[PDB]
């Protein structure tokens, strides 16, 4: 019934897709050949959600890949899951972006983008009822912030109703992994700010954190990170694939968690997460998964929570659970710690309770908090991007590509107005 | 004869509605495929359950139910599920895309698509009817389908039958609990437009109902199919009148004579006795006064409200099983004499009495001990003011700053209209003042 | 704002 | 006693044709090569099946029915199906080339080849009958043959027998779906030729039958058997008062005395009721009234049209099997009663109504379930008035261009012919709107 | 019953049809031999459309071959299914055209032609209801252009009432394989819009786009291409030999499909078209088979159909369907894409349904649309041809065999008066 | 154009 249209852009974005697919098939019991090898009825009831069926028995994800460089495209093609994909759906120059916003977003990824919207048309024309589109790519890099953000907005005119989510990968508070990742992010959250629903943020180095501080991982691969990320990604859309006590679909978050039309970018959470050998000291209650999911250094996005207020909370509970327990924990988190919420929003929290677990657990909760701590990233981002403009760094790399300056001046306007809105709309008294 | 007919909208809706409809398998002994073991007269005879069954083929009793949903997953949970053959296949209608707790979306947007298939099928299940008596609709303020389609539902039978009774079953938005952040808009836009086009609506309230799980029950954890099945055990004695005789019969129209003293006010709080364990069963003797006494305990309350803050205008007492008239009237001169239960100057006589001879039916697998009798109270009070002034006071927290605004703005709804419903409230609270003074 | 319920329209 | 020829011209009558006969063989317990396994009598006797089936050789029975096509397809597929050993070898009557969708081959330069074949065919079976009541002719409207060679054979049998009731059972073209370019030509040509030379014709649609297996059969992807087996119910309920005898009958004559109220007004719908599946048949009281109210839902007409745009002019209820006259009259006299549904001032008598004994027999392997009675409706109303204009719009548009024209031109037909029959649908939609004027 | 005589004409042509010829005996289950070894009894019931039979249960087609040279006569004698072909029915002279319009029409076609008529009138006379004749030529060729065009009129001439249909292989947009493409197309194309009733464009460079974009050949050969075209052939008489549900013969589609006597040149199309590793991932749903059918790039003719509008579509499907789905997508078809069809013809698009689907296939369908796009087509032919006339380039090749350089004058405008009508056309209001 | 039937030929 309800249908979402996945689509890969660029390689931080399309290499977490990857794993996205092989938890999401295995949550359903497709193999690794499309085959479907589960054991629950639950499994194939809503699998269209997902997944198209191929005349045979075999179900293909509805899934885009996107990018202007074949090599991750041919590494997502060998390795695992790599042949649930339909070939057709492989959308890739060949010249790259090289970490160039200006260049992915108006010369390469302007010539490969009519290819992508027609393989975009297909797979909306397959479904029964579009719920809405998502989207995986990072804003520090080519390929992925630019033609994310043309794609974003090439569908936002084509589709104007249906939803358009985002999980981005915001660049980092301490390492940088492009010398010019503030003017792609800057560039990326301009465009982000004007057609997106919602939007979440994952930060590396919170992922890295979060790895040897909780899992205790000392060596932590891509893997590790990307299955964080495809945990949360799961987590969300939940209501949508099986049944529940409360659902809540992408409409049902995105209403409840985006109290104005700018303010839509989200912190994402999970619980429980152990190291291998805590797990025998730790019992698992619904108390346990609220303590981990309103926990600074649990939030996969590096913006201390504790530094702001939240306007709106979302808890997307999984497992078989007693609603007393998730409705008193949420009382007692928003009574005991009233200083750090919003005081113009009663019942900042969003509850949603689902019937299956994850794989292996026997429950778990998604935690997506709209704070206006995001202000420490976007200012943060603000300051890097004016120090760097100021004395024109690599202007010439982008000016080159016929983008103009004043559209910088215009991107730099925006992403500080978001920033004032923020600041704006945090510690302002409800009286 | 006498038929009724059940509306479930919304997921609140159709869960209650799962459990109400067991329970009435259970208490008529219905299989859950429609058939009876017991089927010894096919095609007419008394058999009372004909005001919720109905007789077709041969040998199969269908319910008289519509479940409305937006979304198919309750509604195919229901289509899969123990009660699978139950229902019409009919019955249970289904759009493709939920409200997302938007009133708005789910009273224009999305309700306008289904609106005229659910009054079609209703219209075929009253055609069928020689005695509808009036309409039973569960739903949830603070949803989405649940409030903005009730609402429109409640319009299009208003204006389509009138004069049939309009009883609604509704989740009323908790105080302190809360599952969805912009409850406040939505169940201040269903009052609004609901208000002159309902009969009488029952309020209960998902956190009392805790609390009566924690205390009574002994169950520190329950889940939503404990409470359905107490408002179901609510339900059950409302319409046992109906389903049953007894001493004292009161059917659907004597509710809302009695406990709606003025149009707009028509909120009555539903209160269950006794709510125990088996395991305090075999200690405490269950008599008349004992239950009649424990209806009134602000801690028995199906809302989280104190009736100790306001007054009663109209109470109605309905009794079950091994019950004996004169307790009954003893048991009221009692409550009548005691001075902090407190009633309006202007209503001398505030209780309506019923008596049944069908003991409540223990549901296999259940929470509720089995009793020799039971009360449900209907209390229409004062004390529900508060809550409305607490929903009041969130109402506009929220409204001053235009949060969440935007989302209903966008669906076809009017900004005028939330000023309109804002007034429209504060004028209902001052009615609940206004009543409350002794003159 | 006023009550719309007639309470008092013939309290004699 | 009582005899009635069935003509099947062109494809798609021949394919109703191998459902009715098929359905005819099952109600009759006739076995698919002519005999009985019940033939107690030889050679005469009743049998009331002697009105399509006659008695040859000694315990074999042919029906009474001519089958006529310009290409071999779909006789070739008839004379080497299930049935080869059915029909006589010189009723299935073939040309060598077909019509190829152009009406002026099939009435001028096709037709003239085996025109008098297949009247010297329907010759031979007239003279075997003593109470010959008429013809049925089935049909395609925007088809080649069965628009064409329909014409000219209706033409031909109005002057050779002249009084013998002339009933058609045509394939009204659908309003979206479609399946020749040149629909509107065939369409028009044929209506303006076979007016005056047709008693009755009954309309049913392609697109609405679709829509009927979608809604009520639950069918989402029906072939054309199964539109074929629902028209073959329908002509099943039109001749079931000759085939059996019941409370009261109504032959062939009656429909035209009393569905045409002006000779160029004959177009009378098809609706036929219940259609449900077999799952939900179990679910529901299929009652007189219900049945009675069904048929005139405008969601089961079996043409794409509106009932509620026009008025009706005579309306025709045939009921079947276990129907108790009683609730005949208080269902009509409901219907009535409804102001939705509007009949014309000069008709204050507006229904004729029939009822059989036989109840409907179900086609293995077929979809409409076990019922225990049915309601199939013949209502002459002025609704078709848009259809008609739809097509005539259709034509205006077609032949401003002079598009096609030519297709015609070169296969006898006069250009002049085409302004002729479109002069005469303008005189015919002046014609229903002037019925439908309250005066 | 309704019989059909094939004519082949150049090696363009003649090539074609030795594989239509292949496809059609694998249809009936006809082996290399004559010999029928086929399984249905549906194959034999309607043989005689095609095959006469040879006293002794051998099958011979009712084919002639035709050529100025015998040398692919001398292939097609020695390939596959070259010893089913009746010897008589080898015409062939000893020149050669030489790629030559006027040679091959007016000296050497016109020394064969004698004999030529002699075999088709055999064929002819053999019959017992002549349906129409069938040729398979190339128009920018010798032999094939001119000597086809000659037997057109012929035939035409002695057979007035029976249908004329010729698959002409048209010139490419890009590469031309003849440096007197554009004479002979233009002459050919004066000669077929008088005499023929139905001419389907075929386009090797379509054809080679299809190969490439669709069919993922990396090495496509000529047996591919006459594939498509003899699967396109086969789809096009199917009604006349199994039965279906709705049958279309070849008249129907001629009045259904030309509206005017000069505007009957048709692009055809066949789906479903698959890569051989994209099978496991495509489902066959009839909306398949439509949005396939309907598709710019599936077109066999170089020509887009978005830079005109429909006047009339053929659309023959074969294999087991619901009509209901077929009359849906063509409906659905018809309405969300209305900028497309000619709005003084409502109900554009003809359908017909058979029974028995291709070889291999659980079902397919052959797309036959009379687009006005096809004056791209004719209005470069014209262009080509005034460029090079205007210089008299190469003319004296043709002057020299007694044609008159007027000739090519009318040939000229009549092309240019067939390019106005098909302007004429579209784009004109009905109202 | 005129209609065909005499609807009206007698309306007294
Ligand atoms: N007592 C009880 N309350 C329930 C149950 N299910 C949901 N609710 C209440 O319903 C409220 C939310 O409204 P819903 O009914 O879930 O929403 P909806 O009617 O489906 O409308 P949508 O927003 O479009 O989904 C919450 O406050 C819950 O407390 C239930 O099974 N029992
Ligand atoms: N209900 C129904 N309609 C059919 C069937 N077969 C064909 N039709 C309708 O017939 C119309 C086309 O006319 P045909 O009957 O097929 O053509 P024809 O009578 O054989 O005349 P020709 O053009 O010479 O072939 C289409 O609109 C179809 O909807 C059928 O089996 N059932
Ligand atoms: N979480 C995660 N981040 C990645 C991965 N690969 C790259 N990144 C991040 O993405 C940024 C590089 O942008 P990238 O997408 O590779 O450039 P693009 O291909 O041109 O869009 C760096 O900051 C990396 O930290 C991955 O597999 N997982
Ligand atoms: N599709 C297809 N086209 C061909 C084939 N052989 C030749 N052609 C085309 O036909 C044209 C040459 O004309 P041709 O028929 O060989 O000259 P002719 O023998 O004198 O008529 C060229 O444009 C070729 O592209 C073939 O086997 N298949
Ligand atoms: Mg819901
Ligand atoms: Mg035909």
């Amino acid at each position: 019934m309800r249908e979402i249209v996945h689509i890969q852009a660029g390689q931080c974005g399309n290499q977490i897709g990857a794993k996205f697919w092989e938890v999401i098939s295995d949550e359903h019991g497709i193999d690794p050949t499309g085959s479907y090898h589960g054991d629950s009825d639950l499994q194939l009831e809503r699998i269209n959600v997902y997944y198209n069926e191929a005349a045979g028995n075999k179900y293909v994800p509805r899934a885009i890949l996107v990018d202007l460089e074949p090599g991750t495209m041919d590494s997502v093609r060998s390795g695992p899951f790599g042949q649930i994909f339909r070939p057709d759906n492989f959308v890739f120059g060949q010249s790259g972006a090289g970490n160039n916003w200006a260049k992915g977003h108006y010369t390469e990824g302007a010539e490969l983008v009519d290819s992508v919207l027609d393989v975009v048309r297909k797979e909306s024309e397959s479904c029964d009822c579009l719920q809405g589109f998502q989207l995986t790519h990072s804003l520090g890099g080519g390929t992925g912030s630019g033609m994310g953000t043309l794609l974003i907005s090439k569908i936002r005119e084509e589709y104007p109703d249906r939803i358009m989510n985002t999980f981005s990968v915001v660049p980092s508070p301490k390492v940088s992994d492009t010398v010019v990742e503030p003017y792609n992010a800057t560039l990326s959250v301009h465009q982000l700010v004007e057609n997106t629903d919602e939007t979440y943020c994952i930060d590396n180095e919170a992922l890295y954190d979060i790895c040897f501080r909780t899992l205790k991982l000392t060596t932590p691969t891509y893997g590790d990170l990307n299955h964080l990320v495809s945990a949360t990604m799961s987590g969300v859309t939940t209501c949508l694939r099986f049944p529940g006590q409360l659902n809540a679909d992408l409409r049902k978050l995105a209403v409840n968690m985006v109290p104005f039309p700018r303010l839509h970018f989200f912190m994402p959470g999970f619980a429980p997460l152990t190291s291998r050998g805590s797990q025998q000291y730790r019992a698992l209650t619904v108390p346990e998964l609220t303590q981990q999911m309103f926990d600074a250094k649990n939030m996969m996005a590096a913006c201390d929570p504790r530094h702001g207020r939240y306007l709106t909370v979302a808890a997307v509970f999984r497992g078989r659970m007693s609603m007393k327990e998730v409705d008193e924990q949420m009382l007692n988190v928003q009574n005991k710690n009233s200083s750090y919420f919003v005081e113009w929003i009663p019942n900042n929290v969003k509850t949603a309770v689902c019937d299956i677990p994850p794989r292996g657990l026997k429950m778990s909760a998604t935690f997506i908090g709209n704070s206006t701590a995001i202000q420490e990233l976007f200012k943060r981002i603000s300051e890097q991007f004016t120090a760097m403009f100021r004395r024109k760094a690599f202007l010439h790399w982008y000016t080159g590509e016929g983008m103009d300056e004043m559209e910088f001046t215009e991107a730099e306007s925006n992403m500080n107005d978001l920033v004032s809105e923020y600041q704006q709309y945090q510690d302002a008294t409800a009286d | 004869m006498r038929e009724c007919i059940s509306i479930h909208v919304g997921q609140a809706g159709v869960q209650i509605g799962n459990a109400c409809w067991e329970l009435y398998c259970l208490e008529h002994g219905i299989q859950p495929d429609g058939q009876m073991p017991s089927d010894k007269t096919i095609g007419g005879g008394d058999d009372s359950f004909n005001t919720f069954f109905s007789e077709t083929g041969a040998g199969k009793h269908v319910p008289r139910a519509v479940f409305v949903d937006l979304e198919p997953t309750v509604i195919d949970e229901v289509r899969t599920g123990t009660y699978r053959q139950l229902f019409h296949p009919e019955q249970l209608i289904t759009g493709k895309e939920d409200a997302a707790n938007n009133y708005a979306r789910g009273h224009y947007t999305i309700g306008k698509e289904i609106i005229d298939l659910v009054l079609d099928r209703i219209r075929k299940l009253a055609d069928q009817c020689t005695g509808l008596q009036g309409f039973l609709v569960f739903h949830s303020f603070g949803g989405g389908t649940g409030s903005g389609f009730t609402s429109l539902l409640m319009e299009r039978l208003s204006v389509d039958y009138g004069k049939k009774s309009k009883l609604e079953f509704s989740i009323y938005p908790a105080p302190q609990v809360s599952t969805a952040v912009v409850e406040p808009y939505n169940s201040i836009l269903t009052t609004h437009t609901t208000l002159e086009h309902s009969d009488c609506a029952f309020m209960v309230d998902n956190e009392a109902i805790y609390d009566i799980c924690r205390r009574n029950l002994d169950i520190e954890r329950p889940t939503y199919t404990n409470l359905n099945r107490l408002i179901s055990q609510i339900v059950s004695s409302i319409t046992a009148s109906l389903r049953f005789d007894g001493a004292l019969n009161v059917d659907l129209t004597e509710f809302q004579t009695n406990l709606v003293p003025y149009p707009r006010i028509h909120f009555p709080l539903a209160t269950y006795a006794p709510v125990i364990s088996a395991e305090k069963a075999y200690h405490e003797q269950l008599s008349v006064a004992e239950i009649t006494n424990a209806c009134f305990e602000p801690a028995n309350q199906m809302v989280k409200c104190d009736p100790r803050h306001g007054k009663y205008m109209a109470c109605c007492l309905l009794y079950r099983g091994d019950v004996v008239p004169k307790d009954v009237n003893a048991a009221i001169a009692t409550i009548k004499t005691k001075r902090s239960i407190q009633f309006v100057d202007w209503c001398p006589t505030g209780f309506k009495v019923g008596i049944n001879y069908q003991p409540p039916t223990v549901v296999p697998g259940g929470d509720l001990a089995k009793v020799q009798r039971a009360v449900c109270m209907l209390s229409n009070t004062t004390a529900i003011a508060e809550a409305w002034a607490r929903l009041d006071h969130k109402f506009d927290l929220m409204y001053a700053k235009r949060a969440f605004v935007h989302w209903y703005v966008g669906e076809g709804m009017e900004e005028g209209e939330f000023s309109e419903a804002r007034e429209d409230m504060a004028a209902l609270e001052k009615d609940y003042e206004e009543v409350g003074v002794d003159s | 704002v006023k009550s719309k319920i007639g309470s008092t329209e013939n309290l004699k």
